[PDB]
RNA sequence: AUCAGCUUGUUGGUGGGGUGAUGGCCUACCAAGGCGACGACGGGUAGCCGGCCUGAGAGGGUGACCGGCCACACUGGGAC
RNA sequence: GUGAGGGAUGACGGCCUUCGGGUUGUAAACCUCUUUCAGCACAGACGAAGCGCAAGUGACGGUAUGUGCAGAAGAAGGACCGGCCAACUACGUGCCAGCAGCCGCGGUAAUACGUAGGGUCCGAGCGUUGUCCGGAAUUACUGGGCGUAAAGAGCUCGUAGGUGGUUUGUCGCGUUGUUCGUGAAAACUCACAGCUUAACUGUGGGCGUGCGGGCGAUACGGGCAGACUAGAGUACUGCAG
RNA sequence: AGUAACUGACGCUGAGGAGCGAAAGCGUGGGGAGCGAACAGGAUUAGAUACCCUGGUAGUCCACGCCGUAAACGGUGGGUA
RNA sequence: UCGAAGGUGGGAUCGGCGAUUGGGACGAAGUCGUAACAAGGUAGCCGUACCGGAAGGUGCGGCUGGAUC
RNA sequence: GCAUUC
């Protein structure tokens, strides 16, 4: 069955990015919405919106490709996963591409990036790497 | 893969079965 | 394998075949030799290889190679055996130290002397 | 122990001036022996190795002691090649050579070892003694009029004195204002190859 | 001045009714030590002609390595033809910590400080290809900033900005000394 | 597990005994429990640790000296 | 520490050779220069704000360490040199005698055998054997695989276990922050000091990843109480085999 | 498949375990035309314990059990996007 | 009463030797065939059964990892 | 149709 909605979200993004699709439609979740918000603020996606479907909301993510069709997302990795969940202290926060990518960390303060989390001195669950 | 691999196993198995044939009665008498 | 499988069973390292078992964990073992005899090497090489059958203090019978060009040893000679694989020979795993116990150093050595138990010339 | 065999043959093998005043090197810049002319197959290991040999046979340091120098340099917070060079530069026999009171690093070693120098007022005959900031090195009374040291007084000029050293008196008094930085050090060697040799 | 490394000479052979027809192949790496490197594979009936053809193919395949200072930008893992090479940036002084084939690529690229490990096939040809694949995965912080739409201070680590600054200063120093 | 069942003072209760002290620690009676594939019960090996060696690290190996605990003192049992 | 400086178109002798010579080799001889460590003399401890206060008392010890004297004087070996892997030639035996970690070298022209000259790496050590880690991502948590290379159970059902769609509230067990207690000394590591330097030793930080107590956060996992229909199942109407 | 009438995460997988599992084979009782291990002859060949020919018994078939293997192969575990 | 050592008894379990006997590996230039690799001269192989100095042959079912058309 | 071996 469906076992990891966040991994499904990341792979839908990855597969559409490979196919140069302009849009991705997903089943909406509040956790997926917050991740998409982070991707927008960090510049990896262009925009997102919430639409309605027959039975629930849908997330529409619009992908960002620069001039000469160059992908804005180089890689997308699910880090914490069901069962093998990964937690990091604020002093052991992971670096992605030596600091040029973003790690998405779920914190009691909300979802944050490794940069924000380290400034605020909070740890949490390492959801995904984006670069 | 190559039939050579099967042929090696074939021989070993065949010789074992033939050994079991020849010793069948001996194995009964010595197992009692 | 999945993490659950690893948690349940785990990883099992390859077991190490104990080498040179007849030394019983010693660097060398003293021994008395029952036979001295030459032996043929494996097919591509051809020689008469000087070998002794040595009863060790470990209570194991062993075949040992005799390095050097010339030896004094015969039955009931007391030798010191060290590890040493001679590729050519089929079952031979130990070498006799030249210059120790009854074994004399090989005569007229001038190079690699320390490996053949020959004193420096004065 | 020390290496006391011929000195030219070492510079000849390594293809560089170690003493730097050696006529027999310039006459025969090829390696020594019967086959010293013959073509040598290139290898990265031989290059790395020979840079290490140039370092240790310039300063006269045995391999055991030199390897301890490497570990300290690598442990130190700077970049390993700079730290290694300035550690060997801190050696008292080297400081004496850089000051000019000696002709060769071999001569510098013998002088220091035989007990002719004092550091901060205490006799030191350890050639490997590493000078530190604000060390003062002096000559004992007996050795001041000593015939080769007299030569050393009026033979000033053979080489230049580096900025971290300073000879201030006719007593031949040496002051060390600091440890030399890589720029200050002037040695015919590529230190990066030795760091790589010990990373093998 | 071009630095040229011959990584491997391989004696190959075709078979014909008359016997074995031997040939030579040379893997050659050419670079300027300024972040240009090319790999050329040349094959001929004799070793010097094979090397010469390799040099020419390498110059045809020059590409540019993103270098922050004397080091690569960020860790990368390049895989090609069963060859796997991991590249990791190192602090100044570390030196080229690399295996034989990867050393030739990186020395001719002018990388001075790097950690490189080969983790797949040991075949020199494919290790070189994997090393090139890794170097092509390197990204410049300028290009990350642009592709993301963010400023440079927002996408890069402060310490990498610092090492950038000092390296630019040494480039300016060489330009001052060279134009004086 | 090429070791699957083990346990009857054994698991629990009350009245006594015992100890510096709690407690089947012991004892009489009463209840029929207790432990086991989160490997009970067996078999093999071994003093444990701060540490040490190696290793990029994770890990692997190891426990000489020095320092801390434990155990024993010809073998087995016992108390004063 | 067994010496340092100088020292020629470069001796003798040894070993190669295209008989030109070339190597050893600035090496040596010789010519001056300093005696560290050993040697022979003469001084001579600290450890003891101690102990006994009766006034004597250091096992180490006439040791360590100072000051004089004589003279390069007494002081270098071991392994390796086919590729890895730094370092090559001649002669002697010709599948023999032997070498070898692996691949492999010996069949009367061997850079692999033995010796010699030369060379290289180490040095009061150098090699060998044994043992453990590394290289070995070759048990792979970091960090591997299963069409044909070793590897999908012959196929299902299902027990323990593992895992869990969307959403509201709540707990604060996992997770995370902070503070306190503890994590002996030594070791390790950073700094600084003391032994002539170093090894070594001492002092002050860090380390001691952990665990326990208090207090803070509630995104995510989980527990608890609800809601929802996209997964799952049922009903009804058709249909193919 | 259509319709969403109904339940409201009831799902997925599954160590052990249980069931099913070609052909050959085995047990008891039937049946036995054709085919056909073994077994005979004939031929071929140096030999021919084979291939080819003529025959031919178990078996192949049925009833009820057992056995639990196959290149049981898509040499490809199951679920989901 | 408990109780070391000792005695008796029937078993567990771990090994050593053992007339004789089974296969396995390796060894030089031995004997007998020629089973496999080409359609290997009867395509090979898998399970099973019976048979034969030996490789192996044959039946039944299966596979292509089988040539020619 | 038959055609073993090196
Ligand atoms: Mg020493
Ligand atoms: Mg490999
Ligand atoms: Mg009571
Ligand atoms: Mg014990
Ligand atoms: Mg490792
Ligand atoms: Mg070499
Ligand atoms: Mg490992
Ligand atoms: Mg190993
Ligand atoms: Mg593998
Ligand atoms: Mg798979
Ligand atoms: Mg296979
Ligand atoms: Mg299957
Ligand atoms: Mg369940
Ligand atoms: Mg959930
Ligand atoms: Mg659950
Ligand atoms: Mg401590
Ligand atoms: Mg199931
Ligand atoms: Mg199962
Ligand atoms: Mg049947
Ligand atoms: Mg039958
Ligand atoms: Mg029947
Ligand atoms: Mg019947
Ligand atoms: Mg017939
Ligand atoms: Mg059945
Ligand atoms: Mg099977
Ligand atoms: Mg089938
Ligand atoms: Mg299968
Ligand atoms: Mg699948
Ligand atoms: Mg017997
Ligand atoms: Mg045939
Ligand atoms: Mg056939
Ligand atoms: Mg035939
Ligand atoms: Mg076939
Ligand atoms: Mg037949
Ligand atoms: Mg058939
Ligand atoms: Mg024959």
């Amino acid at each position: 069955t469906m076992t990891d909605p966040i991994a499904d979200f990341l792979t839908r993004l990855r597969n559409a990015n490979s196919a140069y699709h302009d849009e991705v439609t997903l089943p909406h979740s509040k956790l997926k919405a917050n991740i998409a918000e982070i991707l927008k603020r960090e510049g990896y996606i262009s925009d997102y919106r919430t639409e309605d479907a027959r039975v629930g909301k849908s997330l529409v993510v619009q992908l960002k490709y620069g001039p000469s069709r160059e992908r804005s997302i180089a890689g997308l990795r699910r880090v914490s996963k069901p069962g093998l969940r990964v937690y990091a202290k604020s002093t052991n926060l992971p670096r992605v591409l030596g600091g040029l990518g973003v790690a998405i960390i779920s914190t009691s303060s909300g979802l944050l990036t490794d940069r924000q989390a380290a400034r605020q001195g909070v740890g949490g669950e390492v959801l995904a790497y984006v670069w | 893969g190559s039939v050579i691999k099967k042929r090696r196993k074939r021989m070993s198995k065949k010789k074992h079965r033939k050994l079991l044939r020849r010793t069948r009665v001996q194995r009964r008498k010595l197992g009692k | 394998p999945t993490i659950q499988q690893l948690v349940r069973k785990g990883r099992r390292d390859k077991i190490a075949k104990v080498k040179t078992a007849a030394l019983k964990g010693s660097p060398q073992r003293r021994g008395v030799c029952t036979r001295v005899y030459t032996t043929t090497p494996k097919k591509p090489n051809s020689a008469l290889r000087k070998v002794a059958r040595v009863k060790l203090t470990s209570q194991v019978e062993v075949t040992a190679y005799i390095p050097g060009e010339g030896h004094n040893l015969q039955e009931h000679s007391m030798v010191l055996v060290r590890g040493g694989r001679v590729k050519d020979l089929p079952g031979v795993r130990y070498k006799i130290i030249r210059g120790s116990l009854d074994t004399q150093g090989v005569k007229n050595r001038k190079q690699a002397r320390s490996r053949y138990g020959a004193k420096k010339e004065k | 122990a020390r290496y006391t065999g011929p000195a030219t043959r070492k510079s000849r093998r390594l293809g560089v001036d170690l003493v730097g005043g050696d006529q027999s090197f310039e006459k025969r810049p090829y390696p020594p022996g019967q086959h010293g002319r013959a073509r040598i197959k290139e290898s990265e290991y031989r290059q790395q190795l020979q840079e290490k040999q140039k370092a240790r046979f310039s300063y006269g340091v045995m391999e055991k002691q030199f390897r301890r120098y490497y570990e300290e340099a690598n442990r130190q917070p700077g970049k390993t090649g700079d730290n290694l060079l300035r550690i060997l530069e801190s050696r008292l026999d080297n400081v004496v050579y850089r000051a000019g009171l000696a002709r060769t690093r071999r001569m510098a070693r013998q002088l220091v070892s035989h007990g002719h120098f004092l550091v901060n007022g205490v006799k030191v005959d350890i050639p490997s003694y590493r000078v530190s900031q604000y060390d003062i090195i002096d000559v004992k009374e007996k050795s001041l009029n000593t015939l080769p040291f007299q030569i050393a007084r009026e033979t000033a000029g053979e080489r230049p004195i580096p900025s971290w050293l300073q000879v201030v008196g006719e007593r031949q008094r040496i002051l060390v204002h600091q440890l030399p930085e890589r720029a200050q050090i002037d040695v015919p060697l590529t230190e990066q190859l030795i760091v790589e040799l010990y990373s093998k | 001045n071009y630095i040229e490394r011959v990584v491997s000479i391989n004696r190959v052979s075709k078979v014909v009714k008359g016997g074995r027809r031997f040939s030579f192949t040379a893997l050659v790496i050419v670079g300027d030590g300024k972040g240009m490197v090319g790999v050329g594979y040349g094959k001929a009936k004799e070793v010097p002609a094979a090397i010469a053809k390799g040099v020419e193919e390498a110059r045809k395949n020059f590409f540019r390595v993103p270098l922050i200072g004397s080091t690569i930008t960020h860790p990368v893992q390049g895989e090609a033809a069963a060859g796997v090479v991991m590249l990791r940036p190192a602090s100044p002084g570390t030196g080229v910590i690399a295996g034989g084939a990867a050393r030739a690529v990186l020395e001719c690229a002018g990388v001075h400080d790097i950690l490189a490990k080969s983790l797949g096939s040991d075949n020199a040809i494919n290790v070189v290809h994997a090393t090139v694949a890794a170097l092509k995965l390197l990204q410049r912080p300028e290009e990350v900033a642009a592709r993301r739409g963010l400023p440079i201070e927002d996408v890069a680590p402060a310490g990498m900005l610092k090492a950038r600054r000092e390296s630019e200063a040494l480039a300016a120093a060489a330009a001052r000394e060279g134009s004086a």
